[PDB]
DNA sequence: GACCCAGT
DNA sequence: GGGTTGGGGGAAGCACTGGGTC
């Protein structure tokens, strides 16, 4: 078992949930956004295999390949090491996609996002071969923009790690399907995107106030036999 | 022997209320039962006798908490201190064991601290000359470092001497009074019944405030303050 | 706290009962940050003593009491080791905060 | 132990529907109840039967209909009729659903219809969603009547709102407290006291209601509710429904925390009470632009904010009491 | 440290009443100065009026003013040479002038 | 895609 | 130093594309 761990130090979030007027955002990036960000990196880097007429099937084939090289439906998990905070932004979201209402119809919608300082992303595989190991290592980097086209993410590093059954409490997200013994925190997460299903994941977010602010601290769930160590700070990963 | 007034102690203060009340029992109890029956619990006039006795006996027991004594010594101001609110937590558990329920213990714990100066639960216009404020009384509550040992057994000294039910006292240090005085107020403020938790609690309050004749007079309108102190004509001779 | 006995003098130059209305000194002392303008601003406030002395007598109330020198040195001895703006503003802002009071002593 | 299941739709809508569960179980008793937070699920753990839950709802909706019919297709001026409701189409549609359960809950029959949630209870609603390409028609978010009725009951009693119209335009600010670590009947019932019924101020003298961050202070000023937040932990969520020039849209939506504001007011209104409200009301009415500097200094402990507001307000009119100045330095020290 | 109060007591007799002597010019010039040279000039101008005030107080019934000790002159002299930067010069320029206005019991 | 609405 | 005045009134966001139904 090999886990590809990367670090994304991007200040403000990019994802927006299914919402109008306000644009609610996830506290941690959805797996679908990460799947898209990694899939789009293979096209401009390896265009000799991603031949498509349009973008609609171009995304579909890349997502299908990513799912094929995946152990299960669970795409990828993230670990926050910084206190998340829910910011407030007011953006322009024009509404002119209906059969009418002239051409210029734009008003202000509160498209607010979330701020973090440190974040890890752990992709999971099934001991892939070497000839594509380097390709995926190079593809893990070069993630300049995530979510929408207004915020940029900057990767830091990328390396493979073994579980080796080390003692550490769970830190990355995990689906809430059969895990009950692990203050518990689950929301709609939308691991699987749609292009014309919805699973519930456990997210490691808890609010703790010391004297002034509440932010989002760590819930420290019960220890899981699977975990990975990095830069001294060991974090627990849930593997099916 | 903890004194309750400037020159009057709590001991004779209790008998002053009893000597005011031996005649009030035959005027309000048949009228208080018919309005009490709305809460769900029901009992005869004999149980109402002991209920009103338990309320009158502990109404201002919180006046001995090493705070009132150090204030009323020579000239020290109260600084917005409330002496009787802690008595509420004394009046909550005592009714829990001698009635073996909660629906009648809750109203007692409210009426015991609806007197003197009740707490104002928000909704002010622009001003408050008086000190009916939870924020300023919490500051004076924060200094409550328990109660003296002299009142530990003292509570056994007036309940056994008149009727006698069961000996039981609580042990306030910092927080048992807190999460009770807060819970009673929060439960009394928001319930499906709108006006009952006001009119019935005031109805129970009314016979408890006959203390004016018990203590020294302080206002010139004493004639109108004792209209119900008398009764109708018994006979001709 | 050597503050209650000095804030009432600072309040003498803002109250309506003394109509001179000099906020320049209050603005100078409120925005004092590094080492020096905090001691310079309070000089302007403490200088205008005659003003208040004459103005209280011009209406009938007793002359205002000038703060005692028994605690003025508490600012000089504190500003020395508190050179950084981390905790120096922490009291510089309170000095100007105490200047906006009423202190109704001239009915 | 029953553990009534709560559907997860929106982090704000689920707050309203689940947090409104208590107003019905209180009417039916439900001793020894609790509410375990989940960030958005907010599940109620109570060892009570399901039958009394509908007995709570029938009493709650009787109160709602009594409030609605008292004031005045019929449109009232209540929170659930025209107070926080920015859209006129829901002025009569919403009460019609509320009385509809009178033909469903009284004779012990489950819900079968499904209504459309307005924007007031849940801001993420709308008309133009995005699925793969372009937009659609109508409101795809359709809420069953069971969860639909459970939201208004918690909205009217618990979460407050402030309305400031000024003729054609209209500003509505909605604030609600969301538990994040633990909560009990002591806190959820206390939060009910914050509700402002009929917050129609209008005129021109009361203009201080400009901006949500300034209206929250005025709402909080005249409500000296329980100060348990000094030992507990809670978060304030607020959203606006602007109708400038009959244009229903949301232009302000920020997330803040209420604990520090609780502590600020608790430490301020302790030395005296008569003059503190007068001082803050004077600075709010006169120093309209200056009270923003005072409110902003509260969530970040800004030293210059404690002075700029007073400087800008003293020039117009300020009592400037003595005991309240010592209250600020209690926080400062 | 210690001499500031002593010099401030002397400066207090120039701005207080019961003396018929009000000279704010020098106390203003001492504090809100710009250069180290004028500091000692203002100190001299303030200190010069020692004999004219040392005799009138007893004639008016007030106790005689306590002349600052000559040892404090050494401290105020030896404090200024090594400190030439204007960054922390104004603070000492106004420190001694601050004590001019206080509650000294000049005429009990 | 053309309909709807408010009170000091 | 010894008195007269401390703001004065007026303005303190219009229009502009409303978002839901049906
Ligand atoms: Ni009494």
């Amino acid at each position: 078992m090999d886990i590809l761990l990367v670090c994304l130090r991007f200040p403000f979030f990019s994802v927006a949930k299914r919402s109008y007027q306000v644009r609610t955002s996830f506290l941690l990036p959805p797996p679908s956004a990460l799947k898209g960000a990694l899939a789009k990196g293979l096209i401009l880097l390896k265009p000799e295999k991603y031949a498509s007429s349009s973008l609609d099937e171009a995304a579909l084939k890349a997502i299908k390949e990513i799912e094929s090289k995946l152990v299960d439906i669970k795409a990828v998990s993230v670990a926050p090491l910084s206190p998340l905070i829910r910011n407030a932004f007011l953006l322009k979201r024009l509404r002119n996609l209906e059969s009418g209402s002239n051409a210029e119809k734009s008003d202000a919608m509160r498209r607010e996002y979330t701020f973090t300082r440190e974040l890890l992303v752990a992709y999971i595989f099934k001991n892939l071969t070497q000839e594509e190991k380097n390709l995926y290592l190079k593809a893990a980097m070069l993630i300049d923009v995530i979510g929408d086209t207004e915020s940029l993410a900057t990767p830091v590093w990328a390396s493979f790690v073994k579980p080796e059954d080390k003692k550490a409490p769970l830190a990355f997200s995990a689906p809430y399907t059969e895990i009950y013994s692990l203050r518990m925190y689950i929301e709609k997460m939308r691991v699987s995107p749609e292009y014309s299903q919805e699973e519930i994941f456990y997210l490691p977010i808890e609010e703790r106030r010391y004297k002034r602010i509440v932010y989002y601290a760590r819930i420290y769930p019960p220890e899981v036999e699977k975990a990975l160590t990095v830069d001294g700070e060991v974090l627990g990963i849930w593997i099916p | 022997s903890c004194k309750a007034f400037q020159g009057q102690t709590l001991r004779e203060h209790i008998e002053a209320m009893l000597a005011a009340w031996e005649i009030v029992k035959n005027k309000y109890i048949p009228s208080i039962i018919r309005v009490m029956k709305t809460v769900g619990v029901k009992f005869t006039e004999e149980d109402a006798d002991k209920f009103m006795k338990t309320l009158i006996i502990l109404h201002d027991v919180g006046k001995c908490s090493e705070v009132y004594q150090k204030h009323l010594s020579n000239n020290e101001p109260l600084r917005g201190f409330r002496h009787e609110l802690v008595s509420a937590y004394y009046a909550y558990n005592i009714l829990k064991d001698m009635f073996k329920d909660e629906t009648i213990a809750f109203i007692g714990a409210l009426v015991v601290m609806m007197h003197h100066e009740p707490i104002l639960m928000g909704q002010i216009r622009s001003l408050d000359k008086e000190e009916l404020t939870p924020e300023v009384v919490l500051d004076k509550l924060r200094t409550f470092n328990g109660v003296m040992e002299g009142t530990e057994s003292f509570i056994k000294s007036m309940i056994k001497e008149k009727l006698g039910v069961i000996p039981k006292v609580p042990s306030p240090t910092q927080e048992d009074v807190l999460r009770e005085v807060i819970r009673l107020s929060v439960l009394a403020r928001h319930r499906p019944d709108s006006g009952k938790l006001r009119m019935v609690v005031g109805a129970l309050l009314i016979p408890l405030v006959c203390d004016y004749k018990g203590a020294a007079a302080a206002a010139a309108a004493a004639a109108a303050a004792a209209a119900a102190a008398a009764a109708a004509a018994a006979a001709a001779a | 706290g050597w503050i209650r006995n000095i804030g009432r003098y600072l309040s003498y130059l803002v109250d309506d009962t003394f109509e001179e209305y000099a906020y320049d000194v209050v603005d100078g002392i409120a925005k004092a940050r590094t080492q020096e303008e905090l001691l310079e601003g309070v000089y302007k406030a403490l200088r205008l003593a005659p003003k208040l002395k004459k103005k209280a007598e011009s209406k009938g109330c007793p002359p205002p009491r000038i703060p005692s020198p028994e605690d003025i040195e508490a600012l000089e001895e504190k500003v020395e080791q508190l050179s950084n703006p981390k905790d120096l503003r922490k009291l510089a802002v309170s000095l100007a905060l105490w200047a906006f009071a009423s202190w109704n002593n001239c009915p | 132990f029953n553990e009534f299941k709560t559907p997860q739709i929106d982090p704000i809508f689920d707050l309203y529907v689940a947090y409104g569960y208590v107003v019905s179980l209180i009417r039916g008793g439900a001793k020894e109840a609790t509410l375990i937070p989940h960030g958005a699920s907010y599940l109620i753990q109570t060892d009570v039967s399901n039958e009394e839950f509908r007995h709570g709802l029938v009493d709650a909706l009787s109160s709602m209909l009594s409030l609605h019919i008292a004031l005045a297709k019929l449109v009232s001026d209540a929170d659930f009729s025209a107070g926080a409701n920015i859209n006129n189409v829901y002025w009569d549609s919403v009460p019609r659903n509320l009385e509809k359960l009178m033909k469903d809950l009284e004779k012990k029959r489950s819900v079968k219809g499904t209504a459309t949630i307005p924007i007031t209870l849940m801001p993420s609603a709308g008309k133009y969603m995005l699925k793969h390409f372009g937009v659609q028609g109508g409101n795809p978010i359709k809420v069953d009547l069971l969860n639909y009725a459970l939201a208004w009951v918690g909205f009217h009693y618990y979460t407050p709102y402030i309305k400031y119209a000024k003729g054609d335009t209209t500003w509505i600010h909605i604030y609600q407290i969301a538990p994040v670590e633990e909560v009990d009947m002591i806190s959820i019932l206390s939060l009910k006291d914050l509700k402002m019924h009929l917050p129609h101020y209008y005129e021109s003298n009361l203009d201080f209601l400009i901006n949500r961050r300034l209206a929250l202070l005025y709402h909080l000023l005249h409500s000296e509710a329980l100060e348990l937040f000094t030992e507990k932990e809670f978060v304030i969520h607020s959203y606006t429904l602007e109708r400038s020039g009959n244009n229903q849209a949301i232009r302000s939506f920020e997330e803040e925390e209420i604990g520090k504001l609780m502590d600020f007011l608790w430490k301020l209104k302790r030395r005296d009470f008569y003059h503190a409200i007068k001082f803050i009301d004077d600075l709010l009415k006169k120093a309209t632009e200056g009270a923003l500097a005072l409110i902003d200094a509260i969530m970040n402990e800004r030293l210059e904010g404690f002075y700029t507001a007073l400087k800008l307000g003293k020039k117009a009119g300020v009592v400037s009491s003595r005991e309240i100045v010592a209250a600020l330095e209690d926080i400062i020290c």
